[PDB]
RNA sequence: ACAAAGAGAACGUUUAUAUGUAAUUGUACUAUAUUU
């Protein structure tokens, strides 16, 4: 129905999105195959589950605290409304790590059927809830 | 390779080389 | 002197001209552009 | 690998001699794969030479009158599909109407 | 860019996005090289800030070692009141000249570029050209100083003070600890790595070559950060002292013996003439850029309000160390004006070298417990060092 | 956007670099072959060392006599050579002397340094620059230890040369049509032979043969048509 | 998906491994090693494992016009394979072409195609200059040792997947457009409940011009195809959309006189042969030519005879009619010939057309779709009977020619009927005077001249 | 033979090209396929 299609297309967006004219690595051909065949994938369903959650509340949360953090504060910001963003943006961009992190731990792994949906989805986790603390 | 420069030879006509008996 | 019988034998026979009525072209380098202050106006705009 | 082998051994001595053919037909003004003709003897290689040339003149010398500088009537050879016979013909100069403007005479 | 092309034809040039990601290290003063030199206040002001904050990212998670010196700090906070009369002018100075710089040798992306944080070290570049007559002084005389040549300059010239107590060399990680500030140059064929000078005796931080080698080559030191820097400094003095510096500086060639002839191997005299000056400018800014983050307290908060420089190697140690730096500087010039170190033309001789463990030994004893009697002398050399005008 | 090298496409990059980077100017055949220079056949590398500023009024000129010799005096070494690859590099910075590092096939590089004596000129500044090498320093290459395997390595030694670009001009483009006036006999006899399928009788209208055949039936046939 | 075109047969030789349809593999691997053979962008369907897809050809940096119809079928595939060889590794076009595939953010996996040639060892060198070209990690490839395969192109399976999905997902979104309406109404059968078998016109015919010129206009004046009109020139085959109240498939030829046999390349070995095994699988055929020239040649009514017996149905097209100077009742000596002394061909329809113009190109679509539709037409067994004891009413036989009687009970079997003779148990054939007189008689009542030709086949009463 | 290339094609000639039947010709894992 329109359950597994939702339930697929939400985790491997950002499998035809690995194949950003590479396509071919470790794990960001085979582990996103795997899931294909939805065999064994279970985990790596789940888990990339909560990644989302906590990069669109980390989306929302900080987009208003970095457009608040402006008109809220005001003092010198309408005079260095450049150096704010700057700044801020990268702390929003240098979040992008959490994929080559991610993307290699992913990779770091000749990707077995559960051996592989185990020990990187657990990872995958341990590379959201540290965005639990960097959310503080 | 101590000859076979002889082709072109005005265009040629530039060596750098002595002969050696031994 | 020879009647070039090929466009091939013609735009040779082209490229001996340029060199009886340039031969200071060959002589030596034409003008050395590559060999003098090649990144120069990574200064003064 | 297999029937295409070519391994280390060699085909020994494939075919045409290194001077039987190669260096007499050098040494005479003509490539080494002009050796690979079908048949010569004694003056079948005259031939090949070129030692005084196979060609002539449409008229006597004393009569002719289109100029011809170093050109004569030179027939050409093409074989057949195989080496069963071959054809022959006349290969003419191309003679151009030369209309040219000479100085001393203030004409064409 | 093109006065230090051994440092960037060599970093790795990364590339993921179309504009081709240069890969610096926050450890070697490559951040330092890529600030003075540059002219493009894109670079020259955001990595500035990345690394400022860096700090203050790691800053926020270790355990410090502020005021460790604390009762001195008092007697610290009275060069913080009269200082803020040379470091007028040394503002003005580039004040005018980032400005007024309508020329060819130095363009800033904006002419009209007010002064920033970031404005200092590539500015303070542009004054040191300025005193001297000739462009450029620093690589014509990286020249005449080659890396080994110093090597065993500034070892037997440890040995004075402490000969039989060394043996040999400090340990490997701190050899290739010592790699890193130094720059890289051209490693090619039958060359050799040229020195600049700012590798020698740089006051601009713990920078010095021979002020790398004192504080850690003596073997009477101890974790109290006074032994070393009292000499640290004294190491610090003859490698940018002009009389020895020339007296110092042999060719390029003269140390492999690869030309059996030079115009003059021995390092001229009138070019070693910039490099003190390069040594003596900023005097009284070099301490407002340590004192302003010297305390890891006001570092918390100080520095994006206030006028002054930051670095990576603060964070070594806050103030243990980079507040006792507030210290060595007090018997440095309590030398100079006593063993008239500054117009010395000869400072080799043994009188003139054995001198100096007692400036330490007549100081240690008293910085040992007597710490507040020590101060006086530490607390007058710095009217003298600069004057008003 | 006229591909100036569209026939060198297919040829390897060269060592692109700052005084190196005249590796890549199209060389005229015509100049080329102005200079034959021959080097010792165990010689392995011609490295040049220059600097962009020079302080000494004397350091000035020898980073234009070893700036020249990079220029013209050198790449006719690896053109003709082609077993000596030549690197000329200049290193931004002040200097007094350029260095000429020349490798062996032992691995024995040498020193040549460049100082021109002071009244000498950039042209006569690279003979006596050009001679040191050539002669002093590669002719005593023949000292070495083992003659033999220092040997093999020249009959292994890949060919350096192709990266240069020659501009044949009105000479061939083609080792053989660029002889053209010399009999060869360095031909093997295998790759001579045709292989197209109707040898010997291409062949024999190439060289415009018969090859004792008799002629076809057609020809009487038109010749007594020819008549009159 | 689509390959790319670094100039070899390895793009083509790829392509082998993967075309699949009954009865004949659609072969096109033209791998002739001469530094590009293909010449326009060929797409056929593929299979491995379990992914059916469509693989298509992007060739031709040769013409400076050519590239260019690479960059149409290059933007309709969702998806791209460069491939290398390791005879040259990097080089500046082959660099180019990833910058590009970068600007249009279609995704790549790169596989290295001749992964012989190199040693045991030399493997690290080769790889490594190919993982550092940006696509990411050149995955190891040879198509004469069937290895990079089942490792290779079944781990390009995540787009299939992906691509079911988009696909099924339009389906739930291009039926939420399925009322009024003007398109996506019957879109929603031409995808799924249209069901026909693929009428397969044919434009054969001999090549002087760029004679896929007329294809390209039937196809959307599109220039799928290089119009050849520099000289006597090559394509290789083409299949393209369907449309016209159907589905129609077309395809695109070459055809020559075995005197005029160049070599190879051009007959036997490969081309002419390659044109003929695919009018042998043609369900309608247009047998073109240049009108310019005026009447068909002898050998431009060759090509009809062969199309007339292979049970397949032939249309007579003279393009190129604007050029010549209208030459009505001048240049009708096509609908002479195709009369003259012409067998069975006649009664075919020469209709008229010029490609730039469009001259009669939906009329030309009426004729191709009608000859199919007598290329499928049953007549009742009675219906025929009580017709062909009308003729052998009035018929000049004279029962010496043809000791046969009454053609007892004709029957239709398919296109072509049979014949049953009266009660012989005798000689069985009938002559070829006879055997025609009666097809033109069919042809005729029953209008079968769409297709006019029909294999009549004879048997006696058995016993 | 014609067209094509080649010559600033007033024409003369030498190559590359499919036309007419012009017109002569001829066409009954050791196995178990193949020579039409
Ligand atoms: N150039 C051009 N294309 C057109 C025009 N009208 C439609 N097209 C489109 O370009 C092609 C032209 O052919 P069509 O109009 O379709 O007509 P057709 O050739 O009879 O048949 P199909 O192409 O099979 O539909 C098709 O792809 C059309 O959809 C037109 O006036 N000019």
């Amino acid at each position: 129905a329109a359950a597994a299609a939702a339930a697929a297309a939400a985790a491997a967006a950002a499998a035809a999105a690995a194949a950003a004219a590479a396509a071919a690595a470790a794990a960001a051909a085979a582990a996103a195959a795997a899931a294909a065949a939805a065999a064994a994938a279970a985990a790596a369903a789940a888990a990339a589950a909560a990644a989302a959650a906590a990069a669109a509340a980390a989306a929302a949360a900080a987009a208003a605290a970095a457009a608040a953090a402006a008109a809220a504060a005001a003092a010198a910001a309408a005079a260095a409304a450049a150096a704010a963003a700057a700044a801020a943006a990268a702390a929003a961009a240098a979040a992008a790590a959490a994929a080559a992190a991610a993307a290699a731990a992913a990779a770091a792994a000749a990707a077995a059927a559960a051996a592989a949906a185990a020990a990187a989805a657990a990872a995958a986790a341990a590379a959201a809830a540290a965005a639990a603390a960097a959310a503080a | 390779r101590p000859p076979t420069d002889r082709d072109f030879p005005a265009t040629i006509e530039e060596y750098e080389l002595a002969k050696h008996h031994q | 002197e020879e009647i070039p019988k090929t466009p091939h034998a013609y735009k040779k026979l082209l490229e001996k001209q340029s060199y009886t009525e340039e031969r200071w072209k060959y002589t030596i380098e034409y003008l050395f552009r590559k060999y003098e202050a090649d990144p120069p106006e990574l200064q003064d705009k | 690998f297999s029937t295409f082998a070519l391994n280390p051994e060699t085909s020994r001595a494939p075919h045409g001699p290194p001077r039987g053919l190669i260096n007499r037909y050098i040494s005479m003004g003509l490539p080494p794969w002009a050796a690979w003709c079908n048949r010569v003897n004694r003056h079948a290689l005259y031939r090949m030479s070129d030692v005084s040339p196979r060609s002539f003149l449409p008229k006597a010398p004393h009569e002719m009158d289109v100029i011809w500088m170093n050109e004569r009537v030179r027939e050409r050879v093409r074989t057949s599909r195989q080496v069963q016979h071959v054809y022959r013909q006349l290969k003419y100069p191309f003679v151009k109407t030369g209309i040219h403007y000479s100085d001393t005479l203030d004409h064409w | 860019m093109s006065v230090f092309p051994g440092l960037c034809g060599d970093v790795a040039t990364t590339n993921y996005r179309v504009f081709l990601g240069t890969l610096p290290n926050l450890a070697v003063e490559e951040r330092f090289l890529r600030q003075v030199q540059p002219v493009f206040p894109w670079y020259a002001s955001r990595k500035h800030v990345k690394e400022q904050a860096s700090e203050f990212l790691e800053i926020d998670l270790a355990s410090c070692d502020p005021e460790l010196l604390l009762r001195y700090t008092h007697v610290y906070y009275v060069r913080r009141q009269l200082y803020d009369e040379l470091v007028d002018r040394q503002l003005t100075l580039m004040e005018t000249g980032k400005a007024a710089k309508v020329a060819d040798s130095a363009l800033l992306t904006c002419l009209a570029q007010v002064n920033a944080a970031i404005t200092p070290r590539l500015q303070y570049e542009l004054h040191l050209l300025q005193q001297a007559k000739k462009a450029c002084r620093v690589p014509r005389r990286r020249e005449l100083n080659p890396d080994a040549a110093l090597e065993a300059h500034d070892y037997l010239c440890m040995m004075r003070v402490v000969e039989e107590d060394v043996g040999g060399i400090p340990d490997a990680e701190m050899q290739a600890r010592a790699y890193l500030p130094r720059e890289v140059l051209e490693a090619k064929v039958k060359e050799l790595a040229a020195m600049i000078f700012g590798d020698g005796g740089s006051a601009t931080k713990g920078t010095g070559a021979a002020l790398e080698r004192k504080e850690q080559k003596l073997l009477q030191r101890m974790i109290p950060a006074d032994y070393n820097k009292v000499g640290a400094v004294e190491k610090l003095r003859p490698v940018d002292v002009t009389a020895l510096y020339r007296f110092t500086g042999e060719r390029v060639c003269g140390r492999p013996a690869d030309k059996p002839f030079a115009r003059a191997l021995w390092g001229h005299v009138f070019r070693k003439v910039g490099s003190h000056p390069l040594y003596l400018q900023r005097a009284s800014l070099y301490w407002a850029r340590h004192s302003g983050l010297d305390p890891q307290s006001a570092t918390s908060a100080m520095p994006a309000d206030l006028a002054t420089a930051v670095c990576v190697q603060q964070a070594l140690f806050p103030a243990l160390k980079y507040r006792c730096q507030y210290l060595y500087t007090s018997p440095d010039i309590a030398r100079q004006q006593w063993r008239t170190g500054h117009v010395v033309p000869l400072l080799r001789l043994f009188p003139l070298l054995g001198a100096p463990a007692a400036e330490d030994l007549a100081a240690q004893l008293v910085v040992e417990g007597e710490w507040a009697k020590l101060g006086i002398e530490a607390d007058t050399n710095l009217l003298h060092d600069t004057v008003l005008r | 956007t006229w591909d100036e090298l569209e026939p060198f496409k297919g040829l390897p990059k060269p060592k692109v670099q700052f005084g190196n980077e005249a590796a890549e100017v199209i060389w005229p055949y015509a100049l080329l072959l102005e200079n034959v220079i021959k080097v010792h056949p165990y010689t392995k590398s011609i490295y040049v060392y220059y600097s962009q500023r020079q302080s000494t009024p004397l350091g000035e000129l020898a980073a234009r006599v070893a700036k020249r010799v990079s220029q013209a005096y050198l790449i006719p070494i690896t053109f003709h050579n082609s077993h000596v690859y030549v690197e000329a590099e200049m290193l931004l910075e002040y200097s007094e002397t350029p260095w000429v590092v020349v490798h062996c096939l032992d691995g024995t590089h040498k020193l040549i340094p460049v100082k021109p004596q002071a009244g000498q000129t950039v042209k006569e500044g690279a003979e006596e620059v050009l001679n040191g090498i050539v002669s002093a320093c590669n002719e005593i290459g023949s000292a070495v230890k083992n003659p033999k395997e220092v040997m093999r390595l020249l009959s292994e030694r890949p060919l350096q040369n192709q990266y240069v670009r020659v501009n044949y001009q009105w000479y061939g483009d083609t080792p053989e049509e660029r002889m053209s006036h010399l009999v060869k006999w360095d031909y093997e006899p295998e790759e001579v032979v045709p292989q197209l399928r109707n040898r010997t009788q291409h062949v024999l209208d190439w060289m415009n043969y018969d090859g004792n055949l008799p002629t076809h039936n057609s020809v009487r046939v038109n010749i007594h048509r020819e008549a009159a | 998906v689509a390959i790319v075109g670094r100039m070899n047969s390895g793009k083509s030789s790829l392509f082998n491994l993967l075309c699949e349809d009954p009865t004949m593999p659609a072969k096109k691997n033209i791998v002739k090693d001469f530094n590009g053979i293909t010449r326009d962008c060929v797409e056929a369907h593929a299979a491995l494992d379990d992914l059916h897809f469509t693989v298509i050809d992007t060739p031709g940096l040769l013409g400076g016009k050519l590239v260019e119809e690479a960059f149409r079928t290059v933007e309709t595939a969702d998806a791209a394979i460069f491939v290398t060889a390791v005879d040259e590794d990097v080089s500046a076009e082959e660099h180019d072409l990833i910058q590009y595939l970068a600007a249009k953010k279609m995704p790549t996996c790169l596989l290295v195609n001749k992964m012989d040639l190199v040693p045991e060892e030399e493997e690290a060198l080769v790889l490594d200059v190919y993982n550092r070209l940006g696509l990411g990690k050149a995955v190891p490839f040879s198509a004469r040792k069937r290895e990079g395969l089942d490792m290779l192109s079944a781990l390009l399976e995540p787009l299939y997947h992906i691509h079911a999905m988009r696909k099924v997902e339009n389906d739930w979104d291009i039926e939420d457009l399925a009322m009024a309406g003007d398109e996506a109404a019957m879109e929603e059968i031409r995808d799924r409940n249209c069901t026909d078998r693929y009428i397969r016109v044919a434009i054969v015919g001999r090549t002087n011009s760029g004679k896929t010129s007329l294809v390209n206009r039937l196809v959307g004046y599109e220039r799928n195809r290089a119009a050849d009109e520099s000289n006597t020139t090559r394509d290789p085959i083409e299949i393209a959309c369907m449309y016209k109240g159907r589905k129609l498939k077309l395809i695109d030829t070459a055809g020559l006189a075995r005197q005029r046999y160049r070599t190879d390349r051009e007959f036997l070995s490969r081309i002419h042969s390659l044109s003929l095994n695919e009018i042998r699988y043609a369900h309608v055929v247009i047998v073109v030519f240049d009108a310019t020239e005026g009447h068909p040649n002898k050998y431009d009514m060759s090509i009809l005879h062969k199309v007339a017996q292979e049970g397949r149905p032939f249309v007579l097209c003279a393009n190129k009619w604007d050029a010549v100077l209208d030459q009505s009742a001048t240049a009708e000596a096509i609908d002479f010939k195709i009369k003259r002394q012409v067998q069975e061909v006649k009664y075919s329809n020469a209709v008229v057309v010029s490609a730039h113009t469009g001259m009669n190109l939906t009329l030309l679509m009426d004729q191709v779709l009608e000859l199919y539709d007598t290329w499928n037409k049953r007549v009742r067994r009675s219906e025929l009977t009580k017709f062909w004891r009308k003729l052998e009413k009035s018929v000049i036989i004279p029962y010496h020619v043809a000791r046969v009687g009454r053609i007892t009970q004709i029957s239709t079997r398919p296109p072509t009927f049979l014949l049953q003779l009266q009660t012989k148990k005798e000689e069985s054939q009938l002559p070829k005077a006879l055997q025609e007189m009666m097809k033109n008689a069919i042809t005729e009542e029953f209008g079968f001249r769409g297709v006019p030709l029909r294999l009549v086949q004879e048997v006696k009463d058995s016993n």
